[PDB]
RNA sequence: UAGCUAGUAGGUGGGGUAACGGCUCACCUAGGCGACGAUCCCUAGCUGGUCUGAGAGGAUGACCAGCCACACUGGAACUGA
RNA sequence: CCCGCAGAAGAAGCACCGGCUAACUCCGUGCCAGCAGCCGCGGUAAUACGGAGGGUGCAAGCGUUAAUCGGAAUUACUGGGCGUAAAGCGCACGCAGGCGGUUUGUUAAGUCAGAUGUGAAAUCCCCGGGCUCAACCUGGGAACUGCAUCUGAUACUGGCAA
């Protein structure tokens, strides 16, 4: 049911994902219930890429959230590179 | 979306020399400075408070090459920052690309610096900057790439500028055809016959 | 500790029911004069005690009828 | 040192029994540009007479505004027949913004900043008495600590 | 005017009515010539003015102006009208658009093409 | 009938000033001495008194510097008819300082500096230029 | 547009609902709302916000987002969390 | 996005010029034709009609129309008036309502101070970052002027008692 998933904002062809648990029934864009973290796929060297914010992430994956493919993989890049 | 027309009749229109000319010979032995163009010219225009207020601003346009889309979003920048409205639209003006290479003399004109600029001749730290409006900031060096540090133009350009007064804000080296911005310019270095006040007024009517 | 109001009765004329009046003190909105307002409640009064001109407090209840859902806690100068 | 500027030229007349005669009126005003400033009516058959009569009696008859670098102490209002102004000191750079009778007695005047705006009739004349009477009307930190008896420091 | 009173009764707005009332908010409309004549104006003025009863697709009928020097306009042309009052002229308060449906550019105009739909000369 | 006695009190101020009074005198009431040590202590009067048991009467001694009234201004803002009250961060400022506004804190009546400095707001009793 | 309201306002009991309840029924009481605008008529999706304005305000509710309502018109239930 | 070829070669229009409002002369017409936001223009010298030259303002746009706010302090809370300009009921009594001389005590409702929760994200604003710049996207903050609860102050207003 609650998921922890990315929103694609941005602009055309340069996209920027908003990592946010959210009910899998609403819109992809739409209600969410907490922002934890972001993801810019086109990012550069010197930006932060990827920011996502653990504790909120733990706390809501023991209260049950599902984690989409991708933010498990971003999960997965973090924990590995820090 | 730029003045291709005659430049020494907007220099007479404004009653100043505004540096249209690459300065060879004098603008009196070029036009009828003192008279103002077409055939009314000889008129003594009685000019109202709009009217200088108007003329003012135009001057300030015609000077920096700026139409007046880009010249109004540039006062609506310079109001928003911090500080004092005129000495901000005039460091923004200054700030421009065009601007920055004409005053370290790779090109006898701002005309010349804009078709430097266009045509991909410059260089801001290291990478090719094709926008004219570019706003360079302190520190940043200005370099023209070496494909067009070949041509003529410029070595003579710097020497008309050697010839000319130097700016206290560029720090420049004509043989590596490098330059620093090093500050913002100031009031103190900005030319005083300029009156800023006009143009806020004009504006904030 | 526990949200109520505080006031006065304007009628009790139905059987486990009274009608206060809430009294709220507010300024408006555009001209700034501060400006009596009434909230009329209907309140569940078990007994039957509450007179016309008491002051009572009232606790907001779960609903007792269509238009009843608070009910009386004490009654404050009983003397009508 | 005195610069000068007039605001309004109008052309009235007076009937007589051989016709009408015209006759013309200037409104100048002068000023140091450095706290003083005075405004001259001048009333003559043409318009170069009644503009130097105007400027001389303007030239004389000034008066001093308590100016504090280039703006004004705190915002004034000045109010004559129907014509009543509202003047507030602003922050450096923003210029003059005032209309044109206001505008041509503060540029005159030295204030180099200001916030005005005038309601009611904007006839040159009252707008002018009006901005001039709120200016004298205007007192600073030094008058109004010597005035109640305390330090500059004491009144901040 | 007491702080009371306007509790009382608050300040109402003068409700404020449109000049062109046939356009219906809208900037054009189209309709169909019912009469084209001339009429005189009010003095200080002479002359013949050219204007045209017209009947609009929601139901009005309305005069229009029809500037310029020299239309083609006769019973049963579609035209599109445009507000804007002809001082002069009472009962007159909107314009025909020339270079519009029907209403065909004033022949040798050299100024102010734009705003009698002349195009321009080769 | 008398309804603001506060507004009579700046009232006779005015007029006294206005008729070049030496001194002016009304009935008294505790916010009426109030004011009156705010405007003695800020050197808006020169001094001030009560005199009587029973019905006790306030004399202002009134104060003039060149001639000219010293107070120049004086409006009562608070009346009535519409109350006025002011968070802390609003207080006003009175000719952008050099006069002072008659704020009624919960600690007492004071001057806008005072309460300002003090973190409290409160009634405006009047302005003072 | 100055009076509106008989399940109408409240109470006891039964039934009904996932849940409180005139939600419904029987009986009893004669209430309830209203000049702080009830009822009636006209217009209208609401909001974060957008434009303007020095501000207070005025207009507004396209796109984006939250909520509501509708699915040719009127009515009704079934399946199902 | 980068590199190479060719050659100024493929690329300037719209409105306006009587005042308000920046920018003026000639010719044609002659209360006609026509212009017009307002004032207004045209009856034989028209800077106001039409063309030309010149100029002014914007510029891949420029004008006209429609609509909202502003200017309009012209619904005035901020911020208005009522002898004669529009505007004090013929006059009085008076219910509801609005306002309340002075002192002391108590309460803490209005009021003020602090804290907690909330005031979705986006939007506006500040400091930064990324698209060659900008538009745009984006990190953090501030703001969301509000509401509710708790703890205090009691001057003023309110309640109560005298
Ligand atoms: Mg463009
Ligand atoms: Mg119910
Ligand atoms: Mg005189
Ligand atoms: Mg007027
Ligand atoms: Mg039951
Ligand atoms: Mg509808
Ligand atoms: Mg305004
Ligand atoms: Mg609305
Ligand atoms: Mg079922
Ligand atoms: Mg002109
Ligand atoms: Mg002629
Ligand atoms: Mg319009
Ligand atoms: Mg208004
Ligand atoms: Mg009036
Ligand atoms: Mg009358
Ligand atoms: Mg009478
Ligand atoms: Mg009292
Ligand atoms: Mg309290
Ligand atoms: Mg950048
Ligand atoms: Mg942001
Ligand atoms: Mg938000
Ligand atoms: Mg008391």
């Amino acid at each position: 049911m609650v998921t922890i998933r990315l929103a694609r904002h941005g602009a055309k062809k340069r996209p920027f994902y908003q990592v946010v648990v959210a009910d899998s029934r609403n819109a992809r864009n739409g209600r969410f219930i907490e922002r934890v973290g972001f993801f810019n796929p086109i990012a550069s060297e010197k930006e932060e890429g990827t920011r996502l914010d653990l504790d909120r992430i733990a706390h809501w994956v023991g209260q049950g959230a599902t984690i989409s493919d991708r933010v498990a993989a971003l999960i997965k890049e973090v924990n590995k590179a820090a | 979306a730029r003045y291709l027309g005659p430049k020494l009749k907007l220099s007479r229109r404004e009653g100043t020399d505004l540096f249209l000319k690459s300065g060879v010979r004098a603008i009196d032995t070029k036009c009828k400075i003192e008279q103002a163009p077409g055939q009314h010219g000889a008129r003594k225009p009685r000019l109202s408070d709009y009217g200088v207020q108007l003329r003012e601003k135009q001057k300030v346009r015609r000077i920096y090459g700026v139409l007046e889309r880009q010249f109004r979003n540039y006062y609506k920048e310079a109001a928003r920052l911090k500080g004092n409205t005129g000495e901000n639209l005039l460091a923004l003006l200054e700030g421009r690309l065009d601007n920055v290479v004409y005053r370290m003399g790779f090109g006898a004109t701002r005309a010349e610096a804009r078709q430097l600029v266009s045509h991909k001749a410059i260089m801001v730290n290291g990478r090719v900057v094709n926008i004219a409006s570019y706003q360079v900031s302190p520190n940043d060096v200005v370099s023209i790439r070496e494909k067009a540090k070949k041509q003529s133009r410029v070595k003579a350009a710097l020497e008309l500028a050697e010839q000319r007064e130097k700016p206290t804000w560029l720090e420049v080296d004509a043989g590596k055809m490098e330059g620093t911005f090093k500050r913002k310019p100031e009031r103190s270095d900005l030319s005083a016959d300029i009156n800023e006040h006009l143009i806020v007024e004009l504006y904030s009517k | 500790k526990i949200r109520t109001l505080q006031g006065r009765v304007v009628s009790d004329k139905m059987e486990k029911s009274i009608v206060v009046a809430i009294e709220r003190f507010v300024k408006h909105p555009i001209y700034g004069k501060f400006i009596k307002r009434t909230t009329k409640l209907h309140v569940h009064d078990e007994n039957n005690e509450c007179g016309i001109g008491d002051v009572v407090e009232i606790r907001e209840c779960r609903p007792l009828s269509k238009t009843k859902s608070w009910t009386l806690v004490r009654v404050v100068e009983k003397a009508v | 040192e005195l610069q000068e500027k007039l605001i309004a030229v109008n052309r009235v007349s007076k009937t007589v029994k051989g016709g009408r005669i015209f006759s013309f009126t200037a409104l100048t005003v002068v000023g140091d540009g450095n706290g003083r400033v005075g405004f001259g009516y001048g009333k003559a058959r043409e318009v170069p007479a009644a503009i130097q009569k105007a400027m001389e009696k303007a030239r004389r008859n000034m008066i001093n505004v308590a100016l504090n670098n280039g703006t004004l102490q705190h915002p004034v209002k000045g109010v004559h027949t129907g014509s009543r102004v509202f003047m507030q000191p602003a922050s450096e750079g923003t210029g003059i913004i005032a209309g044109g009778a206001m505008r041509a007695v503060l540029e005159v005047a030295g204030v180099h900043n200001v916030l005005a705006k005038a309601y009611g009739s904007t006839n040159p004349i009252n707008v002018v008495r009006a901005t001039i009477d709120g200016l004298e009307n205007m007192n600073s930190p030094e008058m109004v600590a010597a005035k109640r008896g305390k330090s500059v420091e004491e009144i901040l | 005017a007491t702080v009371n009173q306007l509790v009382r009764k608050p300040r109402a707005r003068k409700v404020a009515k449109s000049n062109v009332p046939a356009l219906e908010a809208c900037p054009q409309k189209r309709g169909v010539c019912t009469r084209v004549y001339t009429t005189t104006p009010k003095k200080p003025n002479s002359a013949l003015r050219k204007v045209c009863r017209v009947r609009l697709t929601n139901g009005f009928e309305v005069t229009s102006y029809i500037g310029g020097e020299g239309h083609n306009l006769q019973e049963h042309s579609v035209i599109l009208i445009r507000g804007g009052r002809v001082k002069d002229l009472p009962g007159v308060r909107y314009h025909t658009v020339r270079g519009a449906l029907d209403c065909s550019g004033v022949k040798d105009r050299k100024q102010a093409r734009s705003k009698y739909g002349v195009k321009r000369p080769k | 009938s008398m309804q603001d006695p506060i507004a009579d009190m700046l009232t006779r101020i005015r007029n006294g000033q206005a008729a070049n009074k030496a001194a002016v005198t009304m009935p008294s009431s505790k916010l009426k001495v109030a004011i009156a040590n705010v405007l003695k202590e800020e050197g808006f009067i020169e001094d001030f008194k009560v005199e009587g048991d029973t019905k006790p009467e306030l004399e202002l001694t009134l104060k003039y510097f060149q001639g000219k009234a010293v107070v120049e201004s004086i409006q009562r803002v608070s009346r009535p008819g519409l109350r006025i009250y002011k968070r802390k961060d609003e207080l006003p400022k009175v000719m952008a300082g050099l006069g002072i506004a008659v704020v009624s804190t919960s600690k007492g009546v004071m001057t806008d500096r005072a309460a300002r400095q003090a973190g409290l707001g409160g009634e405006i009793i009047c302005y003072v230029a």
